[PDB]
């Protein structure tokens, strides 16, 4: 995260380290949406244009966690994987439309003041609150720069963008399911994700329920908080019909 | 600089 | 899921944090 600031203990306590089990290094972020699910974009787990293709056993998910490279003890839960669900229309090959992947965990996780799932949005929820100047939050162990690594969880709260800006800012074919956020030039305000922060959660809490809600997935950005530039995000809601049905199904 | 974790869990 | 997005420091406590008030005085 560029231009963040230290989360609080148990600001964020859906937020998920998906880690490589060797060499042992931070891979992407990820969040918990059950006792057994946990969410992350599909380019963590396969990129082929770079010879990414991860299974089940060639990672962890780490949930609970504050400190970036310590091993929390008492804290922190280390989780291995069951299944990963890779969405079987992601556009690795273009612009990664629909960038979203689930991961089940082979036995549940205990729930605790650090450790939390947050809400995946309904419709009228993802209408309400998914407007241009609205502000969501994005978190993350990422690079704090683009060209270095933070000692705890970084937090950053981003206004989303109209969706004009966010064509107009870069010569990648926008879909419906991405929408961006970030701060314009003129705005005098600043940040993004950077390196380490993708899969993460960009969050909002709504102000009808008092409940945190993922809206979006940290998918893909040009550098780094870039002025011009804005993040873009995997548009949760409009693929929450593929999430229920991989749920439902297994 | 990660912290070696468990071997439990490898 | 019953009890989703509701943090047990924070709102389980009725405690805030630093800077979800931003949040909230944009969504107008
Ligand atoms: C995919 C992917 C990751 C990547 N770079 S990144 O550093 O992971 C990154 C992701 C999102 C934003 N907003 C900024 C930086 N670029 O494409
Ligand atoms: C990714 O790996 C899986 C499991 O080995 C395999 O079935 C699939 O063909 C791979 N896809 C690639 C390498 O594009
Ligand atoms: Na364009
Ligand atoms: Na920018």
């Amino acid at each position: 995260i560029v231009e963040g600031s230290d989360a609080e203990i148990g600001m964020s306590p859906w937020q998920v380290m998906l880690f490589r089990k060797s060499p042992q290094e931070l891979l992407c972020g990820a969040s918990l949406i059950s006792d057994r699910w946990v969410l992350t974009a599909a380019h963590c787990l396969l990129y082929p244009p770079w010879d990414k293709n991860f299974t089940e056993n060639d990672l962890l998910v780490r949930i609970g966690k504050h400190s970036r490279t310590r091993y929390e003890r008492n804290i922190e839960k280390i989780s291995m994987l069951e299944k990963i669900y890779i969405h079987p229309r992601y556009n690795w090959r273009e612009n990664l439309d629909r960038d979203i992947a689930l991961m089940k965990l082979k036995k549940p996780v205990a729930f605790s003041d650090y450790i939390h799932p947050v809400c995946l949005p309904d419709r009228e929820t993802a209408a309400s609150l998914l407007q241009a100047g609205y502000k969501g939050r994005v978190t993350g162990w990422g690079n704090l720069k683009e060209t270095g690594q933070p000692s705890v969880l970084q937090v950053v709260n981003l206004p989303i963008v109209e969706r004009p800006v966010c064509k107009d800012s870069t010569r990648i074919r926008i879909t419906d399911n991405m929408f961006c956020a970030g701060y314009k030039p003129d705005e005098g305000k600043r940040g993004d994700a950077c390196e380490g922060d993708s899969g993460g959660p960009f969050v909002m809490k709504s102000p009808f329920n008092n409940r945190w809600y993922q809206m979006g997935i940290v998918s893909w950005g040009e550098g780094c908080d870039r002025d011009g530039k804005y993040g873009f995000y995997t548009h949760v809601f409009r693929l929450k019909k593929w999430i229920q049905k991989v749920i439902d199904q297994f | 600089d990660f912290e070696e974790i468990p071997e439990e869990y490898l | 899921e019953a009890d989703c997005g509701l943090r047990p420091l924070f709102e389980k406590k009725s405690l805030e944090d630093k800077t979800e008030r931003e949040l909230l005085e944009s969504y107008i």
